[PDB]
Parts: C-alpha cells; sequence; structure tokens
C-alpha cells in the first residue's frame, strides 16, 4: 500500500514529462503554481546576482503560467544579517518556516 | 507476475474508460485528444 | 516539497551565476489542449 | 597532447539557453555544418518528443 501511494500521493510526477517538478512538488496538495506565496531570494546585494537570481525566478513562473499580475514577495534576510557565506540558505530557511 | 496480471488487465480497463470518454464529451479533434490520454495510460501504466 | 541543487556544466568559472536552478520547471508544453487527469486529486484518489 | 578538448561554447547557445531548460525532452543532435552535437530550436518543446517520452 504504502508503494500505491507515493504511485498516486507523491511520486506522480516523476515520470512525466508535461508536470514540472515544481508545480507537481506542490500539485500533491492540490497547491497550485499561484500559492507559491514568497520567494525568499538568495539576495546576496551583488550588481550581478540580484539581477539574476530575480531575472530566473520570472521564468520559472512566466512558464509555469503564473497568473498574470500574481507576482511573488521578495524577502531579502541578507539586509540584516550579512552573508553567512555557508550559513545562508540555512537562515533563509530558517526565516521562511 | 501475478501483479502484472493486474496491470495488464487494468489498461485494458482504463483504455475501454477513455471510449466511454472520448467519443463523447470531445469532437473529431480526437485524435489529438487520444494521443494525450492513450500516451498517459500507456505511461501510467509502464510506471505501475 | 522540493529540494534541489543545479549547475551548468563541469567545474569551468565559479563566481559567476547562472540558469542553473531554473530545470527545476522543465516541463513540456508541446500539446496542452487536453487535460492532464494526473494533475487532479479526484481522479488520483480513484487510483488509489 | 588532445585527450583533454575543453568545450569552449555549451550544446545550446544564450538565445537557447533557458529554452532548453525546462523543455524537458530537449535532446542534442548533430549538426551538419559544424558537425559538433549542439540543440537545435527545432526541437526543442517540440511536442512529437514532448509526450510520447
Amino acid at each position: 500500500l504504502r508503494a500505491a501511494q507515493q504511485q498516486w500521493g507523491n511520486d506522480f510526477y516523476k515520470r512525466d514529462p508535461r508536470i514540472a517538478p515544481l508545480r507537481g512538488a506542490l500539485a500533491t496538495y492540490g497547491l497550485t503554481i499561484d500559492d507559491l506565496g514568497v520567494a525568499s531570494f538568495h539576495g546576496t546585494s551583488t550588481k550581478a546576482n540580484d539581477k539574476n537570481e530575480s531575472a530566473t525566478i520570472n521564468e520559472m513562473m512566466k512558464h509555469l503560467g503564473r497568473s498574470e499580475g500574481n507576482p511573488v514577495i521578495g524577502v531579502f534576510q541578507k539586509f540584516l544579517t550579512g552573508h553567512p557565506k555557508g550559513a545562508a540558505g540555512a537562515w533563509m530557511m530558517n526565516g521562511a518556516l | 507476475v501475478t501483479r502484472e496480471a493486474q496491470i495488464k488487465d487494468w489498461v485494458e480497463n482504463e483504455l475501454e474508460a477513455l471510449k466511454l470518454e472520448a467519443e463523447e464529451i470531445p469532437s473529431e479533434d480526437q485524435n489529438e485528444f487520444l494521443l494525450e490520454r492513450t500516451r498517459e495510460i500507456h505511461n501510467e501504466a509502464e510506471s505501475q | 516539497a522540493m529540494a534541489a541543487t543545479a549547475t551548468d556544466k563541469i567545474g569551468r568559472s565559479v563566481p559567476a551565476p547562472g540558469k542553473g536552478i531554473l530545470t527545476t520547471a522543465r516541463e513540456h508544453h508541446s500539446s496542452v489542449k487536453y487535460a492532464s487527469p494526473n494533475l487532479n486529486m479526484k481522479y488520483r484518489k480513484r487510483q488509489l | 597532447n588532445k585527450l583533454f578538448v575543453s568545450k569552449e561554447h555549451a550544446p545550446y547557445t544564450d538565445e537557447l539557453e533557458e529554452d532548453v531548460y525546462l523543455d524537458p525532452l530537449a535532446r542534442v543532435s548533430k549538426d551538419k555544418k559544424s558537425g559538433s552535437l549542439t540543440f537545435n530550436s527545432k526541437n526543442i518543446q517540440s511536442k512529437d518528443s514532448y509526450i510520447n517520452a
């Protein structure tokens, strides 16, 4: 049974080209790409990164068919703390919770 | 090989479930809807 | 619900970021005219 | 002394760079002109290979 679950409940988008990994990541709770509320940016504050990090977030919402006029909300944790070269994604996953 | 029997007859129960669905809901814009669902069944059969 | 690291290719030039993660959205929109049943839960629940 | 031949340009070109990234059935192919293995815009999210896989 716990194998029939992951066929139809958890890993039902693994063997499917037309369900992006991030779309099916949410589609397993009845969420849609539109319910991706926030995007805690790396936001390192370098001139190349924020230009690029913001760029790439756009297409993966542009491609997944996010509703026009429903943007994700940029949270830039690093303004307070700085860049803990390695600890970063664990401060911003820490805050994201 | 026992489960393969469960999976074999499963699609013959699924592809027939398209015929009660696929020639009544859409128009003759069909071989694009069929090739959409008959592939998905074939793929839902493989990963099964 | 998802975590995935991504890179272009061989370790080539460190200090510049790139497309890498965009691949977490790789999906195929070649034929979207028909509905994909697997995205519904009322359909995945029946199979289970 | 040519075992290691460093790539110079990726299999995709910048205009196809993100088009490859999540059309997930994008297969590289041979280029009759260059002879190398590069991505064509003719088979990126081409709906013939995009579902039958």
